[PDB]
């Protein structure tokens, strides 16, 4: 599934991401735009053998079990396949664990390079 | 710091019936609200996470709903094992915070306390002390008064009281009262009386002894 | 499975540091975040803080720079150091993982200047059932444990919560047995105080 901007915003607010640990809702919408263009079925194979899954491109080296990533960890206790669902519930929940580390949204390179320091309110204009 | 208000502070329930518990948040916490059960002499146990998401191993009869500021934990067909404290907890904002908690007690039919009075041991008197002990065991509903008398005259000072929690088997409460005095002072009087007053009779249950 | 156990002292003097340890089984240690929570009297829960494998911690502001949470990843253990304690830090202390799935047993830490005094144990003697008891007087700190006939009388026992009066604790326990069974068979309570390494049995007799 490919969410529209306001569709994704609504879903994220319902699943508790507006002002989760100081990150206003637009930080998350912006993150999803540049990570995956709002596409829950996005995947990208990294050179080490891991894969980024889902709308927030969560990585199999640490966070989920895809069965084919060497020396990996599954911190979110979920199979990576569940991060390809249209329903974002399990991605949000794993994203919350990630962001609750000291590193914050630095976990997502695309947020750091293109969202951090900008006006993120724009990403929820008119929804 | 987000404040979580749990209403009401206390419920008493007959088994088989249902309850709803409320948790209110002083700001919007989305769905970032979790529910815990804590029985006596135990660790909290997670029942529901993210307002409505179920936990493996937790009976289906526990459910959760709500968002923003108002949240609800439902227990359908309450069982006697369900007695103890229920706490909500938010993970929206640091520091994480807990509600003040709701006590669930089991409701049963009334019972008068079985009362027992005891004089001081020979070994305590030899050491200079003299304690008189009263048990009021296996009563309900918890509310109880105890007066001590030395030859008829009521006493306020020197008393020491202590109450059990609800019993898991029979749902009754029990109290202990201890009147401590000196061996010189104990031996100046003849009669010692443990009077107990409870909801079951307007006449108090009296137990006495002499030296 | 994942299992946690708290360790470290149960009595700490004011102004010293309270140092606890949580030991974790399994392989989850380096993949999870790890927490400390405490319960005060009056069912008041306080989330003290947590640590990630990243090395980053979050601490409750209410603890005012007194708290340190640290990891030893080579030993699957983590630590709580709380400086300059007062009577107000008396509480039951739990370790737990961040999502709340797994918890230790809790350990009651008392913060007090009072000395470790052992218990004086006294017997309580006088339609089918009769009540007896033991008075456990004059001890510090908590806890004491009471059993009857070394555990062989499990039912019909009320062991009441201790009370503190002028820096010493006092507790009583009742037991109810059949009137043909006493005095005929022996009834004997067993009181242990692990802080003073004291163990006393008092047999009840007319
Ligand atoms: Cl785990
Ligand atoms: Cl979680
Ligand atoms: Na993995």
């Amino acid at each position: 599934k490919v969410y529209s901007r306001c569709e994704l915003a609504a879903a994220m607010k319902r699943l508790g991401l507006d002002n989760y640990r100081g990150y206003s809702l637009g930080n998350w919408v912006c993150a999803a735009n540049y990570e995956s263009s709002f596409n829950t079925q996005a995947t990208n194979r990294n050179t080490d053998g891991s894969t980024d899954y889902g709308i927030l491109q969560i990585n199999s080296r640490w966070w989920c079990d895809d069965g084919k990533t060497p020396g990996s960890k599954n911190a979110c206790g979920i199979p990576c396949s569940v991060l390809l669902r249209s329903d974002i519930t399990e991605a949000v929940r794993c994203a919350k664990r990630i962001v609750s580390d000291g590193n914050g949204m630095n976990a997502w390179v695309a947020w750091r390079n293109r969202c951090r320091g900008t006006d993120v309110s724009k990403w929820i204009r008119g929804c | 710091d987000i404040v979580l208000t749990q209403s009401p502070a206390t419920l008493s329930v007959t088994p088989g019936n249902s309850v709803s518990l409320s948790c209110r948040a002083s700001q919007s916490i989305g769905n970032n609200l979790h529910w815990y059960q804590q029985k006596s002499h135990e660790s909290p146990r997670l029942l529901i996470k993210y307002a409505s998401q179920s936990i493996s191993g937790i009976p289906s009869r526990f459910s959760g709903s709500g968002s923003g500021t108002d949240f609800t934990l439902s227990i359908n067909s309450v069982e006697t094992e369900d007695f103890g404290m229920y706490f909500c907890q938010q993970s929206n904002s640091w520091p994480y915070t807990f509600g003040g908690g709701t006590k669930l007690e089991i409701k049963r039919a009334d019972a008068a306390p079985t009362v027992s009075i005891f004089p001081p041991s020979s070994e305590q008197l030899t050491s200079g002390g003299a304690s008189v002990v009263c048990f009021l065991n296996n009563f309900y509903p918890k509310d109880i008064n105890v007066k001590w008398k030395i030859d008829g005259s009521e006493r306020q000072n020197g008393v020491l009281n202590s109450w059990t929690d609800q019993d898991s088997k029979d749902s009754t409460y029990s109290m202990s009262s201890t009147l401590t005095l000196t061996k010189d002072e104990y031996e100046r009087h003849n009669s010692y009386t443990c009077e107990a007053t409870h909801k079951t009779s307007t006449s108090p249950i009296v137990k006495s002894f002499n030296r | 499975d994942v299992q946690l156990q708290e360790s470290g002292p149960s009595l700490v003097k004011p102004s010293q540091t309270l140092s606890l340890t949580c030991s974790v089984t399994g392989d989850s240690f380096t993949s999870d975040y790890w927490s400390w929570i405490r319960k005060f009297p009056g069912n008041r829960l306080e989330y003290m803080g947590y640590v990630s494998y990243s090395g980053s911690t979050y601490y409750n502001p209410s603890l005012k720079s007194r708290i340190s949470i640290t990891r030893d990843t080579s030993k699957n253990q983590y630590y709580l150091d709380l400086n300059s304690v007062t009577t107000e830090d008396t509480a039951t202390y739990y370790c737990a993982n961040w999502d709340g799935d797994y918890w230790g047993q809790g350990t009651l830490v008392t913060v007090s200047a009072a000395k470790t005094t052992p218990p004086s144990v006294y017997p309580l003697a006088p339609n089918s059932m009769v009540t007896l008891g033991c008075l456990v007087k004059g001890y510090f700190p908590e806890p004491v444990t009471v059993t009857w006939n070394s555990g062989s009388l499990s039912s019909g026992v009320h062991t009441f919560p201790a009370v503190l009066q002028s820096d010493l604790y006092t507790l009583s326990s009742s037991v109810t047995v059949p009137s043909s069974t006493w005095p005929s068979e022996t009834v004997t309570c067993n009181v242990a105080h692990p802080a003073s390494s004291t163990k006393v049995d008092k047999k009840i007799v007319p």
